[PDB]
């Protein structure tokens, strides 16, 4: 269970092709308007990791 | 060499300030940016270069 949870907690560090894994990081080094498309693919890499782990 | 060269002044906002425990005052130290409170432990043993630690 903790290492399920340690793997998990993991997961968010990830790059997912991303640059960085910080949300502040990517939220101020990148312009507030051509970053969205660029959150989308990591924003729906979690959710499937969320879909994959409650699975 | 107006507004190009490399040695200049550096009067912008930077996160030097009076830090305080009692409240996750913001971090963005060493590159690193995060949310946690700080509290005032004792360590000598670190080296002369070294300024962080990881678990």
């Amino acid at each position: 269970n903790a290492q399920a949870l340690n793997s998990l907690l993991q997961q968010l560090f990830n790059k997912f092709g991303a640059i960085s894994s910080s949300l502040q990081e990517i939220l101020s080094r990148l312009d507030a308007l051509e970053a969205q498309v660029q959150i989308d693919r990591l924003i729906n890499g979690r959710l499937t990791a969320l879909n994959a782990y409650v699975s | 060499g107006i507004n190009s060269g490399t040695t200049c002044s550096n009067d912008l906002l930077q996160p030097n300030t009076e830090v305080f425990t009692d409240v996750c005052v913001d971090y963005d130290l060493y590159g690193i940016t995060g949310q946690g409170i700080f509290k005032e432990v004792s360590a000598v043993y670190y080296n002369s270069w070294q300024n962080l630690l990881y678990d």
